[PDB]
RNA sequence: GACGCAUACCACGGUGGGGUCUUCGACUGGGGUGAAGUCGUAACAAGGUAGCCGUAGGGGAACCUGUGGCUGGAUUAUCC
RNA sequence: GUAAGGCGUGGGAAUCUGCCGAACAGUUCGGGCUAAAUCCCGAAGAAAGCUAGAAAGCGCUGUUUGAUGAGCCUGCGUAGUAUUAGGUAGUUGGUUAGGUAAAGGCUGACCAAGCCGAUGAUGCUUAGCUGGUCUUUUCGGACGAUCAGCCACACCGGGACUGAGACACGGCCCGGACUCCCACGGGGGGCAGCAGUGGGGAAUCUUGGACAAUGGGCGCAAGCCUGAUCCAGCAAUAUUGCGUGAGUGAAGAAGGGCAAUUCCGCUCGUAAAGCUCUUUCGUCGAGUGCGCGAUCAUGACAUGACUCGAGGAAGAAGCCCCGGCUAACUCCGUGCCAGCAGCCGCGGUAAAACGGGGGGGGCAAGUGUUCUUCGGAAUGACUAGGCGUAAAGGGCACGUAGGCGGUUCAUCGGGUUGAAAGUGAAAGUCGUCAAAAAGUGGCGGAAUGCUUUCGAAACCACUGAACUUGAGUGAGACAGAGGAGAGUGGAAUUUCGUGUGGAGGGGUGAAAUCUACGGAUCUACGAAGGAACGCCAAAAGCGAAGGCAGCUCUCUGGGUCUCUACCGACGCUGGUGUGCGAAAGCAUGGGGAGCGAACGGGAUUAGAUACCCUGGUAGUCCAUGCCGUAAACGAUGAGUGUUCGCCCUUGGUCUAUUCUGAUCUGGGGCUCAGCUAACGCGUUAAACACUCCGCCUGGGGAGUACGGUCGCAAGACCAAAA
RNA sequence: UCGGCAAAAUGACCCCGUAACUUCGGGAGAAGGGGUGCUCUCCUAUCUUUUGAUUAGGAAAGCGGCACAUACCAGGGGGUA
């Protein structure tokens, strides 16, 4: 499910530069809406509603003007929660804004957290 | 080019021609000189620059400059033969080194006279 | 343990082909460079016959000519 | 030498293992080598005895073990080259015997036809591998020399013997080349051990001392061996080392250089000399040495070091550079000469650039030059580049491998992930301290990895049940120069015929060739024939591209719209391959109006192998094959998702409210953004992102040479180097 | 010697192996090599009209000689105008 996830997270980001309210994300799924919920967490965007999950799922999203750049990696990768601070170092573009969403066994997290919760995964994206 | 075609194929390296073949990546290259002559040089410059056609160890045929003013070279001259090329003169890439063997050094020379063989003059 | 000049194997040596390189060669080509020599003036301007591509033929030499294509040519108040 | 029988890393089973540690049992009797035995043979059960000097101390044998090594196997990782595409025939497997310490085509026999290869076998070239070394903001590149681990080799080939262990550098046998003796019958040798010598080379050291230390062999020890090693010698070869003084000094001495010849005229220059102080390093003379390396004892180094004394700034500064890049300027000489030069460039009478004087700058016991590596070089771009006009989109597709690609729920535990254990030799890199003063070490970290065990379950893979948004079908409506076949139409050109008519026509800038009184051009009617289809008609339409235009019919490919229809991720791209592919050209047979390479003639011109005119062959057309190339161009690969609008237009559908809106579908124009070296592009992107393929890496040489494949040829494709 | 004229040589079958070039048919028996007799014993078959032993082919072990296509018969081959 990359490609239609870095699909979404494209949409978000050029609806985002053209200053609109909110966007509609077709198709979807559960990895979609989990990197929505970390990023409303960080407060990126406003807000997110999924629509019809387990038949045809789509999703709205509200926008406040905050993303610069929402990337999903369209290959394996895989990290380490020792790994997770170098590779986040050498992959956002500032090196100090902006998060690394990690798929881990415990869950769809954001670097920091998975640091912190000592688990390891694979590197879904990032969002600055 | 994709990732998956850099892991097919890679990447190569630039090609570049060495500049001394002859030498055969030694310092220098012991010879004999089989033609002591003059050549004019290539336009804007106008001169009779002193060259020697030399032989080396490795039977290779060579164009060597002889630097300075004036030198005592004869056919049949063991001369010593370093890199570098003369730019009025193209086909001659190689200087003779003053002071060793054959080729003299330039007495009287007194600026920069290590590149010419010339000892340092006692103070009296 | 011999031992047999008994069989097998097998180095060197002999011999015939292959695979892959290499020395030399009468002669005959090509390229690069140069002060100035000979012949012309092909291209750059519509460069004096717009230029170029593939292909074909023709010519001291640049080149010329057909054929299809291109514009990477200039000029030139649409008209049942 | 070796490109995987090696090496790095991790495992395994079908083996052996002297000396060393620890148990148990034995160690008996005959014979042989001139003499004997711990030598050799025989019998039991395998053996072997010595020592009352080593009498319960060694040694041997058999059986169980630990430890250490060795053999064997294997997963993964580890060059270039496709201008090398097929390789193998004990080869791949099976059975049965043999061989081995041990699995095994290891090999005899028999049986089967396998095995390896486009995920690159085989061929060719190069190369020992690793830890590591140099460089570098991480990555990489070059190297694999010292040192350590593994392997291979020992003059070149081939063998085995002895042995726990070798197919053995200073062992044996055989063959070969070279070489030294020979009394001439025949023998002998192998520095890639340490020194050393010739030779090659730009270039690389003493024919040293001691076994004092550490390590090793033999011996119970005493000891003996040890060119392992330790330590001296030679070499600026390297190293963030130290020294060549510290102060003062104006006759601003002499002398040198420059100068309207300015301020002691400016400067060398407080520089020197002189005067005072200190003597590191080196020099010279002595003295203790269980100072220390070594201890029970033993010291090569050691003519050292240490300590004390003598002495006197004494013995110790060069090399490159000064036009710009690049810190540092004047005089004289020279006069495109002599010369300089890393690059750009200097020199032709006032040269800061050449050479000398004077001064100055940078480094400094060095400093320049050459070679070589990395960096700068984002100049092969993973980090981190490109392909409209600069190098570079394949002419266009179809498809093999490969790469990439929707949703939910459930299961699982291969990848992934967490912890533990094993391993990751030492040295080196990094951290830290101590030591040391150009020198060492300890503890860590790192070693990003692999194996095993036990957790986790989101993602990838795999399994099962489902979904419909991407793809594909159906039904119903359509549009179209899409393709192939078979028929048919008229205009015009040329030729021919028949009336009427009589002087030219044709052609140029001007002419002429040509054609015409055998009656042309012109005019009416007719005949023949070939090729192309006016108007419609174009920023229209269709096709993957190349391309496709009169009309009718047959057969046929694709596309669009609508659906409360089906189906259920069946998708995208595509190396190697396959197909299609303007025109010209080729082959065979037809056809031939017009046009027209070649060619003939007429002109122009200095010439005119051309441009202009006049004739005109191949060709252009048809049928069937070949070729496979174009400025095959949007100079823009295919696909997917997203991004403010306005004006047109092709083909549908829906809604209409009488004239328009809406939504698909392609085709155009303009534009907000954004992008762009600039020009410009802009929902049909050259925008914001992504997947897959092709291609580029300064110019010329060159799309050339060579080779292979293909072609009847013409040639085409892949495509260098000096 | 004008010239390998003449002569000599090669010669059969089975098996291995076969180049340049090519009009893809060839070249080709290219070239170059090996074996060949007899006895015994197995194996196979001969589509054995005396099938519990006879012929043909092949393995394997032996035997004799200078010599096993023993006489007779029976290609010389290659390169290049
Ligand atoms: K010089
Ligand atoms: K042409
Ligand atoms: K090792
Ligand atoms: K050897
Ligand atoms: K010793
Ligand atoms: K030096
Ligand atoms: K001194
Ligand atoms: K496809
Ligand atoms: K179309
Ligand atoms: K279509
Ligand atoms: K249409
Ligand atoms: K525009
Ligand atoms: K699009
Ligand atoms: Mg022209
Ligand atoms: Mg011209
Ligand atoms: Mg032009
Ligand atoms: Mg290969
Ligand atoms: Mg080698
Ligand atoms: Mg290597
Ligand atoms: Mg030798
Ligand atoms: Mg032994
Ligand atoms: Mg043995
Ligand atoms: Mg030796
Ligand atoms: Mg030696
Ligand atoms: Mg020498
Ligand atoms: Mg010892
Ligand atoms: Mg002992
Ligand atoms: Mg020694
Ligand atoms: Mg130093
Ligand atoms: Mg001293
Ligand atoms: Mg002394
Ligand atoms: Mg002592
Ligand atoms: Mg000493
Ligand atoms: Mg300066
Ligand atoms: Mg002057
Ligand atoms: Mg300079
Ligand atoms: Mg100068
Ligand atoms: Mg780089
Ligand atoms: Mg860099
Ligand atoms: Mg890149
Ligand atoms: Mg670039
Ligand atoms: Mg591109
Ligand atoms: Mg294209
Ligand atoms: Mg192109
Ligand atoms: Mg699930
Ligand atoms: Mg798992
Ligand atoms: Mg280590
Ligand atoms: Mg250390
Ligand atoms: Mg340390
Ligand atoms: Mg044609
Ligand atoms: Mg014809
Ligand atoms: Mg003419
Ligand atoms: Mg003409
Ligand atoms: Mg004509
Ligand atoms: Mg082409
Ligand atoms: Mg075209
Ligand atoms: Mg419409
Ligand atoms: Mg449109
Ligand atoms: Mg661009
Ligand atoms: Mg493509
Ligand atoms: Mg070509
Ligand atoms: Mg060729
Ligand atoms: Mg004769
Ligand atoms: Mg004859
Ligand atoms: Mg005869
Ligand atoms: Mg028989």
């Amino acid at each position: 499910g990359r490609r239609i996830l870095n699909d979404a997270l494209r949409t978000i980001v050029n609806a985002e530069r053209r200053g609109k309210a909110s966007v509609e994300l077709k198709p979807i799924s559960t990895v979609m809406s989990s990197f929505l919920r970390i990023m409303k967490e960080k407060g990126y965007i406003k807000n997110f509603q999924v629509h019809d999950p387990h038949r045809v799922g789509r999703i709205t999203v509200d926008l406040q003007g905050r993303v610069n750049d929402c990337k999903a990696l369209t290959y394996r990768q895989d990290v380490k929660a020792k790994e997770i601070e170098e590779y986040t170092e050498r992959t956002l573009p500032t090196r100090q804004w902006g998060y690394v969403v990690v798929t881990t066994p415990d869950g769809i997290l954001d670097h920091e957290e998975a640091i912190k919760r000592n688990v390891g995964g694979q590197v879904l994206g990032f969002f600055y | 080019p994709t990732f998956n075609q850099l892991i097919r194929h890679g990447r190569e390296e630039k090609r570049r021609t060495d500049r001394t073949r002859a030498l055969d990546k030694c310092p220098q290259k012991l010879g004999a000189c089989l033609r002591v002559s003059t050549r004019t040089p290539k336009k804007p410059n106008s001169a009779l620059r002193k060259i020697a056609k030399v032989r080396l160890s490795n039977r290779h045929d060579i164009f060597a400059y002889i630097p300075g003013e004036g030198h005592n070279l004869q056919e049949h001259s063991q001369v010593l033969i370093r890199g570098g090329r003369v730019k009025d003169l193209p086909g001659v890439k190689f200087h003779c080194i003053r002071g060793v063997k054959d080729l003299m050094g330039i007495p009287g020379r007194r600026r920069g006279r290590s590149k010419y063989g010339a000892e340092k003059p006692k103070s009296i």
